[PDB]
């Protein structure tokens, strides 16, 4: 798989969201703090995450991800 | 015929802002189904009740009878009770403020009504 | 029992003799076209009547309840 | 506060969830009026009040969407 | 059968029915050919030193059989444009609103319940 | 002019013209209202303000409440007995020294 | 063996004729319906049509406080308080459009009317909706309950304390003093229960009924 295509793929879709706003959009930007979003916030996040890439997976880590990077690694290694 | 899928497409067709179809349980006697349009301005609103109520005739209803157009007087809130379908059409910030759509999904656990109470009346002293 | 059921009241009290005769009222001008002309005749019996008979709108005794469906 | 911060996590996850498939609703109007009555009412709230406010919630899930289609 | 002067309930969520100022208000004018008012009829409302408008929903006379008797007269606060002045109705409301002529839609919307 | 005198209040409703007198005498400072009749804090709901009073001076009517299952005659404090005495006492003076036009037609 | 009320005649100068012609079809709709024992201070369910809805019915509960009616025409009003709101309807037996009678507890009262109900507290009129049937036992008596209700302040719809209205399920005592009690009784008429042409007698009526009613059957 494209594991490039996953980072730029989820840059992409988090830069398509439009509640956040991409004032450091980096690999290792964190949500709790860097973005200052709540757990209402990354749910969706997840979602628009989930819709681009297909989900098959649960919240068990999508809650954990916290990062672009980690859930870019998170999906690297579930395809 | 006149149904649900149809009503929604002509509502679509004329640019209806937001739509929102509530299926209403049989255990409420009111209707089958509940649909909320908003439009953007009183002009728009009476076009598109006028244009609904001109397919409706034109659409069979041969047996069904004909549907009074309600709330003319009125410039935001125009509703139309067809048999098996109501439709209220409003503006924006009548929306909000009766907020049809949370009393018909939550049947009874509407916040609104939630904060209605009952009373009884003691003597003073 | 020859018993004919009229919409409605009729003028005098129980156990008084009334007179019928078909509506003179313009609208039901011309209604003996569907009636027997001269009277009904019992002893013709071209075919015996029912015991009773009911208007097409009468909802009948021992049919189902009525759902306004 | 809740009667437990995930379950407000899963209630908000499912509802989204079930709007995915909705066809005569406008579907962008319901995400956004979902992510307003998460807002509203969540940010601020006791254990009563807060408990009241999941169990409305919760009804809305198992009972086909609130009747929305 | 609400008349002229008769004391009414406002059944509804309004600011101008909640029992501050708990003078009961007073029919003014019955909308109607005859001046007795049954359940769907238009009254005009003597409210806090105002005139508003309200619809008959329920009442204490009989009926015809199969319908609703209640054990007060309500009624429901109505703008002069005739959108409801309130948002919600928690007592029961009678299910012959519907059919009878007039503008009814609008209040059974605001109301869950009926009877 | 109700205030004043010069209209019989039972002709403009003594419940109103005392909400008029509450809403003018606030907005003049003038609050010797709430010693004559002890207020505390004071008040901008004439409903509040009348209930104190009513306390003050013992008075009590049986009056006919509507309720959901009837009616019922309930003992209640003299809102409208209350607002009569509350209007006298101003007119007296005891409540202060109040020149009404002050507001819309200052000049 | 229950005769319902409905099948008893009223004395007057109608022919019999006229009831026999109502009795049929009154037996004929009870074949497709199902009309229950119940009396009046019973807890009765009543599921109607309504025409108002297309194919969809309402059900209504309450306790049943008048029987009134002959013939085809007999009805019941039962009652019953919503969201605190009292609220009476009247039932025609016959009516086409009543889907089913369940009689969710089937008791008896020591009143035969219960109008003075709507002077009575609210507690006494409230039932729940969704109160399951309790069950009955065919081999007793109906259970007559024997509850005296109490009253709110004097002004009622009526003046039941009057002896005219002879009620016995009420707790006077509560309401009304000593004197008041006395002061009523001076429209008692107590020469009504002794003068014997004011009795109807239906026990030669009410037995010819009840082997037609069981012969048709
Ligand atoms: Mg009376």
């Amino acid at each position: 798989l494209t594991l490039d295509g996953i980072k730029d793929r989820v840059l992409y879709v988090l830069k398509l969201y439009d509640k956040i706003d991409p004032e450091k959009l980096s690999v290792n930007s964190h949500f709790m703090k860097d973005l200052g979003l709540d757990s209402l916030d990354q749910v969706e996040i997840i979602m628009a995450m989930e819709d681009e890439f297909g989900f098959e997976i649960p919240d068990i880590d999508a809650e954990k991800l916290m990062c672009p990077q980690e859930i870019v690694d998170y999906i690297a290694d579930k395809k | 015929k006149f149904d649900i899928d149809m009503l929604v497409s002509l509502l679509r067709q004329e640019n209806a802002r937001d739509i929102c179809v509530i299926q209403v349980p049989p255990e409420m006697r009111y209707t089958d189904y509940f649909v909320i349009g908003s439009g953007t301005s009183t002009r728009h609103l009476h076009a598109m009740v006028h244009y609904l109520v001109k397919m409706y005739k034109h659409l069979k209803c041969r047996s069904d009878p004909y549907v009074k157009i309600e709330g003319k007087d009125a410039d935001d809130w125009l509703c139309v009770d067809f048999g098996s379908m109501v439709i209220h059409l409003m503006l924006p910030e009548t929306r909000e403020t009766y907020e049809l759509e949370k009393l018909w999904t939550l049947r009874s656990f509407d916040d609104q009504l939630a904060q209605i109470a009952a009373e009884t009346l003691p003597e003073d002293f | 029992h020859n018993i004919i059921y009229v919409n409605g009241s009729v003028p005098g009290h129980k156990n008084c003799l009334v007179k019928i005769k078909d509506s003179t009222l313009p609208a039901y001008k011309d209604s003996c076209k569907n009636l027997p002309f001269p009277t009904y005749f019992p002893d013709g019996d071209e075919e015996e009547l029912p015991e009773d008979l009911f208007d097409e709108s009468v909802w009948q005794p021992s049919e189902p309840s009525i759902t306004f469906a | 506060a809740p009667w437990s911060r995930e379950a407000v996590l899963c209630l908000y996850r499912a509802l989204l969830r079930q709007g995915r498939e909705l066809r005569y609703t406008d579907r962008d109007f319901y995400f956004a009026s979902i992510r307003r009555e998460f807002r509203k009412n969540q940010k601020l709230e006791n254990l009563e009040a807060r408990e009241k406010q999941l169990e409305k919630g919760l009804v809305f899930l198992h009972s086909k969407l609130g009747g929305l289609i | 059968a609400v008349q002229k002067m008769t004391r009414v309930r406002v059944v509804d969520n309004s600011a101008l029915g909640s029992t501050p100022y708990h003078r009961p208000p007073r029919c003014i004018h019955v909308y109607n050919k005859s001046g007795v008012g049954k359940v769907g009829d238009q009254i005009l409302l003597a409210i806090r030193g105002q005139k508003k408008k309200a619809l008959i929903v329920g009442h204490r006379m009989p009926g015809s059989r199969m319908t609703p008797k209640f054990d007060s007269n309500n009624v429901v606060l109505i703008e002069d444009n005739g959108n409801p002045v309130g948002t919600r109705i928690k007592i029961p409301i009678p299910t012959s609103l519907r059919r009878r002529e007039g503008e009814y839609s609008k209040v059974l919307a605001i109301a869950q319940n009926f009877v | 002019l109700a205030l004043c005198g010069t209209v019989l209040d039972h002709l403009v409703g003594e419940e109103t013209m005392a909400d008029y007198l509450l809403y003018t005498l606030n907005r003049h400072g003038l609050f010797g209202y709430v010693q004559h009749y002890a207020l505390a804090s004071a008040c901008d709901q004439i409903e509040w303000v009348l209930k104190n009073v009513a306390i003050k001076l013992r008075k009590t009517r049986k009056v006919k409440v509507l309720t959901g299952t009837g009616n019922v005659n309930v003992i209640q404090p003299d809102y409208a007995m209350a607002a009569r005495d509350f209007l006298r006492t101003f007119r007296s003076g005891l409540l202060g020294q109040v020149m009404l036009d002050r507001d819309i037609i200052p000049a | 063996r229950f005769l319902s009320p409905e099948f008893i005649p009223p004395r007057g100068r109608t022919n019999p004729l006229k009831f026999k012609i109502e009795r049929k079809d009154m037996l004929d709709r009870r074949k497709v319906l199902p009309i229950p024992e119940f009396y009046v201070g019973s807890i009765l369910r009543v599921t109607t049509a309504d025409p108002y809805a297309s194919g969809k019915t309402s059900q209504f509960l309450g306790i049943c406080i008048k029987r009134s009616g002959n013939g085809l025409g007999a009805t019941f009003t039962l009652r019953n308080t919503i969201e605190g709101q009292g609220v009476e309807i009247c039932f025609e037996l016959y009516n086409p459009r009543i889907q089913e009678i369940q009689v969710v507890k089937l008791e008896k009262r020591l009143d035969d009317n219960l109008l003075y109900l709507r002077d009575a507290l609210p507690e006494y009129s409230t039932f729940d909706v969704n109160m399951k049937p309790v069950p009955q036992e065919a081999c007793q008596e109906v259970p007559v309950n024997k509850l005296k209700v109490k009253m709110k302040p004097k002004p009622w719809s009526k003046r039941w304390e009057r002896p005219n209205f002879n009620i016995k399920g009420i707790r006077f005592d509560l309401a009304l003093t000593e004197e008041q009690m006395k002061e009523a009784q001076k429209w008692n008429k107590p020469w009504i229960e002794f003068d014997m042409m004011r009795e109807y007698d239906t026990s030669k009526i009410e037995a010819a009924l009840w082997e037609e009613i069981e012969a048709s059957k």
